RNA sequence: UUGUGGUAGACGAGCGUUGUAUUGGAGUUGAAGUCAAAGCGUGAGCAUUGGUGGAUCCAAUACAAGUGAGAAUGCCGGCA
RNA sequence: UUCUCGCAGUCAGACAGUGGGGGAUAAGCUUCAUUGUCAAGAGGGGAAGAGCCCAGAUCAUUAAAUAAGGUCCCCAAAAUA
RNA sequence: GCGAAACAGUACCGUGAGGGAAAGGUGAAAAGAACCCAGAGAUGGGAGUGAAAUAGAUUCUGAAACCAUAUGCCUACAACGUGUCAGAGCACAUUAAUGUGUGAUGGCGUGCGUUUUGAAGUAUGAGCCGGCGAGUUAUGAUAGCAAGCGUUAGUUAACCA
């Protein structure tokens, strides 16, 4: 018994180069640049997908950092000034957001000052 | 008006009338749940937490989120492993927060 | 005993493929280790050597 | 999953202002100048819109560096040429050209990037007090 | 509307032919026969006979205007190609590759004619769509 | 409750292909194959609709193998 | 990690700390005993580094506290004396 | 699959012994496309036959690399293993989905197999696409698992029907 499979291999690549689309040149052509670039890809992806947590709390720690030094103190201080007194858990994002709609936002700056 | 509230393990500034997506709760569609935690209601900052106040959602969908197809690849060292994953997600909107 | 559905109790076992990719493991060396006399066609000297 | 972090986009305002360089010194002015340009100090700071303001310096001839760094620190400049190093002091740019200290100065503490050659317009160093920027109607802040 | 005229495996190449359907391309006829008979190119005296064997074709089989004619759309497609053997210093025997060119013109007659072909290409998708959705009535 | 990085390498469970067997069944009211699409799976892989095409084919359980390709200054054909 | 049975692979190692030989208290040198790491191992520090310091990745989260290292700007974070 | 589905040991290479290929399919049936226009003509475009002429003699299907055309978006101060995570504006509208295509701009980022102590490698292999292509078989040995049969057990080979 003879088997040739010209199907199952044309499906496998089929599925690669479909994965790298929006790709520059011949990545979206050729299959064996396609898995490579899309190899590539992946680790960038998972690379990026624990990056992006590390930056959005910098951008954050950031935006909180010019928030407080416009009211008299810095950010080092503000975090004691949240735990020691007044125990709070409220997150280091959403007392950033808390500017953008601010005026409830000095609530809490002047509310730590007890 | 806005309320920030733990569901989950994610902390969110809500007002009236928002849809938003938290993980799952296991609770079927169209039922109201009273997320427990809370902390700054209204101008009303609870230290830990802000006791006996709650807000009340009624959720809408449970859906899975957009395919994340996990590939990693040890370079030139014979390692090809590959995984998929569809992290569940509950969207669910709010109703009126108790006082 | 229907045929259509025959069956037995526990004999098909794990067939090692030696050459047919890494998923399975067992690929491009296939087992025979890497660029030793063994790693060549026909090793394994004589019995006893 | 979680609320998306908010970002503007082409939302940008941004104002003039005017700081008298009479008698800071190069690199204290210089961070201040590189965080008003970039829109550091802002409260919402978005990482790529060019979310700062516009700055002009005046009486740039009239700063000063400390310690004798005026006959010991240089500053280079090349071509792409070979002997082509051009070597001045302290002493010599404080007074053939003033600006182009603060402007360098400035330039090389922000990122290599491609908004970096965008803000660096931003700032408008004249040498003397006099300019022609009057039109813009710029506010006035000490030491920034 | 469309009248086309297709000449299959002219002795020319591809890539000389797609320097002059470059000029013709667009204009109008009047100023295409004369502008394409006066240029000094070999794909000029095989496209000028093309041309206006589409002209005739045009006037004669559909029955459209004329002189609200316009060359809407030009190529040179490669045509078949012919192997040949050519020798060299010492006997390295290199490969001629003759090629071909399966010109066509297209002459329309309305100055649109264009977003009537993507209609047929949203049509080809809005049949998917709705094929698709009378099938989910699977219930 | 304790864990879950990993080449060589040991072990386990599996997908797919071609055909045979019996069992069900779809097909000129359009079969396989082929492209396209904004689907479903933990992976090998699997569906749905439409254009083309113009007669064979799909699922369940066993069985048997010329059974699974990105690399061999690989072979053949085509094309840059 | 002891015993029996099936199945292999391996026998070109490298560097840092420590104690010595050869070497010239020369070598990213060579040969050993020892502790690690790499190999077969990613992240952070180190500006950039396979082998140093911290650590030991099931996958997702636009959650919180830390280790080495570090807080004028690039680059997140500090002030007083 | 015989080297060979056809006028193959042909054509072709070699002084000679000898070496030695490739390629098939209209449609059910020629009803092989009279006639008209352009053109010197092949041919092409209508007509006509026919279920279909995107079946037309280039003749079953007709992918990919490859070459051209076109709606939509971006790009002419910009350092780029060319993607990823964020993200504007723009244009559309789906296997109804926290949707689709492009992606000014920020952060981040020295390919794949091989062999090596260690390679982005100034070490090597691959121009690109498709197809072909590499642990099987006979007869015995030992081990594991399952089954039949069992304590004077078990078991056939050749051969014959
Ligand atoms: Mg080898
Ligand atoms: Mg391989
Ligand atoms: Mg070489």
């Amino acid at each position: 018994m003879r088997i040739k499979g010209g199907k199952q291999t044309r499906v496998r690549r089929k599925k690669w180069l479909k994965q790298a689309s929006g790709s520059f040149g011949t990545r979206h052509a050729s299959y064996k640049v396609a898995k490579q670039t899309v190899i590539q890809a992946a680790k960038y992806a998972y690379r990026d997908r624990r990056n992006k947590k590390r930056d959005f709390r910098s951008l954050w720690i950031l935006r909180l950092n010019a928030a407080l030094r416009e009211q008299g103190m810095t950010y080092s201080v503000f975090i004691n000034l949240l735990k020691k007194h007044n125990i709070e858990i409220n997150r280091k994002v959403l007392s950033e957001l808390a500017i953008k709609e601010p005026s409830k936002f000095n609530l809490i700056v002047q509310k730590v000052k007890s | 008006m806005h309320a920030i509230v733990v569901c989950g393990s994610k902390q969110y500034l809500v007002h009236e009338n928002d849809t938003f997506f938290v993980e799952k709760l296991e609770a079927p569609v169209g039922k109201e749940i009273q997320l427990d935690k809370v902390l700054m209601l209204d101008e009303k900052i609870g230290a830990p937490y802000l006791e006996k106040a709650r807000v009340v959602c009624v959720v809408e969908k449970h859906g899975l989120q957009r395919k994340v197809n996990v590939i990693k690849h040890i370079s030139q060292k014979h390692h090809l492993k590959k995984y998929g994953h569809r992290q569940p997600y509950t969207k669910l909107k709010v109703v009126r927060f108790v006082h | 005993l229907n045929q259509l559905k025959s069956v037995p109790k526990a004999r098909n076992h794990k067939t090692k493929t030696l050459g047919r990719g890494h998923g399975s493991g067992l690929g491009k060396t296939s087992g025979r280790g890497q660029k030793g006399q063994k790693a060549r066609k026909s090793g394994l000297t004589r019995p006893g050597f | 999953k979680t609320s998306m972090l908010t970002k503007e986009q082409a939302n940008k305002r941004r104002q003039w202002y005017i700081v008298d360089a009479a008698g800071l010194v190069l690199g204290k002015l210089a961070v201040k100048a590189a965080d008003l340009i970039r829109g550091k100090n802002k409260v919402d700071f978005t990482p790529n819109q060019d979310c700062g303001d516009y700055l002009i310096i005046i009486n740039s001839d009239q700063v000063v560096l400390t310690g004798n760094k005026k006959e010991n620190e240089f500053w280079y400049h090349h071509s792409q040429y070979i002997g082509g190093i051009k070597k001045v002091s302290g002493r010599d740019m404080l007074k053939k050209q003033s600006d182009k200290l603060v402007y360098n100065a400035v330039k090389g503490m922000l990122p290599d990037n491609r908004l970096s050659r965008r803000w660096i317009t931003k700032v408008h160093v004249f040498k003397g007090d006099k300019h022609n920027m009057e039109a813009q109607k710029p506010t006035t802040l000490n030491w920034s | 509307m469309i009248a086309f005229a297709k000449q299959f495996r002219v002795r020319i190449s591809p890539q000389k032919a797609r320097l002059v359907c470059q000029l013709i391309v667009g204009k109008k006829t009047a100023d295409a026969q004369n502008i394409l008979s006066n240029t000094p190119k070999k794909a000029a005296t095989l496209i000028a006979k093309l041309l206006n064997s589409a002209i005739a074709n045009a006037t004669n089989n559909h029955g459209m205007n004329g002189d609200a004619l316009y060359v809407f759309e030009c190529v040179a497609n490669q045509g078949p190609s012919m192997k040949r053997t050519i020798p060299r210093a010492k006997g390295s025997s290199n490969m001629i590759t003759k090629r071909s060119s399966n010109l066509v013109v297209k002459l329309s007659d309305n100055p649109n004619e264009r977003q009537e072909l993507i209609k047929q290409q949203k049509a080809l998708v809005k049949k998917r769509v709705e094929g698709q959705q009378k099938a989910k009535m699977a219930r």
